[PDB]
């Protein structure tokens, strides 16, 4: 069971900035670059938008801590 | 499987640069979605001295679906059956796209050191593991000698 497009779109999104600390998306194991769109879950773990959105279309938990995304 | 292929190559390169202590894995031939793995028997286990072969087949939508991992070497273990199937939650309901093959291999090694008789894929071996531990150790050593050495 996944989330709807509306529930996914309600999750916060940010653009990786020029001054931001480097992180790696755990889904694609690729380090972020400037301009990347990142989506953060209520548990504060964040991913590439396209990476986590694909997982959440069929699942409802965080890939890292396995907490439910919805209330 | 374009995105899957890139992650498979990434994992293969990371395994080559930082090899895990008791395990190795890589494609058999030119099929990047089909790997062979070898796991050395843990020293604190009746599988000590044995080398256990496994197959790993990545689905086209990896890592959003788990890889199919199965033993090809016969082994006496309550969580591994005669088809090589492995009763490991992270290979089934608990799969996550943040998991990697190297983490799967480490978890399998821990399963060899510490079987879970309360999730019995082979109920008869789990029964013997619960009721006669030295008999389990003897047979596991016998199978390691016959099949894994
Ligand atoms: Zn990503
Ligand atoms: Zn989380």
């Amino acid at each position: 069971r996944g989330l709807t497009k509306e529930q996914i779109d309600n999750l916060a999104m940010r653009s990786f900035g020029e001054n931001d600390a480097l992180k790696t998306c755990s889904v694609c194991i690729t380090e972020y670059t400037e301009g990347n769109k990142l989506r953060k879950l209520p548990c504060s773990h964040e991913y590439h938008v396209h990476c986590i959105d694909r997982w959440l279309s069929e699942n409802s938990t965080c890939p890292i801590c396995r907490r439910a995304v919805l209330a | 499987g374009s995105m899957a292929l890139k992650r498979i190559h990434k994992e293969l390169n990371d395994l080559a640069r930082d090899p895990p202590a008791q395990s190795r894995a890589g494609p058999v031939g030119d099929d990047m979605f089909h790997w062979q793995a070898t796991i050395m028997g843990p020293n604190d286990s009746p599988y000590q001295g044995g080398v256990f072969f496994l197959t790993i087949h990545f689905p086209t939508d990896y890592p959003f679906k788990p890889p199919k991992v199965a033993f090809t070497t016969r082994i006496y273990h309550p969580n591994i059956n005669s088809n090589g199937s492995i009763c490991l939650d992270i290979l089934r309901s608990q799969w996550s796209p943040a998991l990697t093959i190297s983490k799967v291999l480490l978890s399998i090694s821990s399963l060899l050191s510490d079987p879970n008789p309360d999730d019995p894929l082979v109920p008869e071996i789990a029964r013997i593991y619960k009721t006669d531990r030295e008999k389990y150790n003897r047979i596991a050593r016998e199978w390691t000698q016959k099949y894994a050495m």
